[PDB]
């Protein structure tokens, strides 16, 4: 379905339960693109919400 | 759910 | 351990699945964490398959 | 006695 | 509209300043603008002071 | 603190979210005079950077 796959341009740390903290430089594959700043993606096998202005995308 | 602001 | 590593929790109580999108287990299985929420119900993968259980059944086994 | 489910 | 304005927007959430160099204001407040610049921060007055601000907590009221 | 004006040569036209965008006879308060091409500057309020090249100093 999604092909789209981002880069953390920052350390993200949770503050809610379904939030997906990263690591700068991490890896993303983004599952709904959303407006309001936020966007739901998958890294680690764990799939949450991360800030939309914290990621990259990656081209292929 | 208010945006995340960047870090300084 | 590893920084935002993968959720691991045990089965503190037997589950049977109530929905078609809901895990069945038993005490003491190993489930791997695919979503948290609140509201009482995580997703997760057991045996093959993913589903959502009730999050108040199992007990995460910390790091580190 | 197991918990209760909270209703999904 | 008259060339090279300075910009308006209008916050859309409340924002509590973190640091003294940044502003505080309430959702509906109006903020002139004194700097834009990437990184998600801009500078602006409001209220008789200057200071900082997330641009993703603020709409510009577009001319014309 | 700082006391130089100048005055815009030309139209210049913004490329960069910092930089301050102007017409041809705009009156400049510089900021900071700095060697590299650009300087930064206040005209209407807003502060930015422009072309050393693209302005004349105002004598008193």
């Amino acid at each position: 379905n999604s092909q789209l796959v981002v880069r953390a341009k920052f350390n993200f740390q949770q503050t809610n339960e379904d939030e997906l903290s990263f690591s700068k430089g991490d890896v993303i594959h983004v599952t709904r693109v959303e407006e309001g700043g936020w966007w739901e993606g998958t890294h680690n096998g764990r799939t949450g919400w991360f800030p939309s202005n914290y990621v990259r995308e990656i081209k292929p | 759910r208010p945006p995340k602001p960047r870090p300084r």
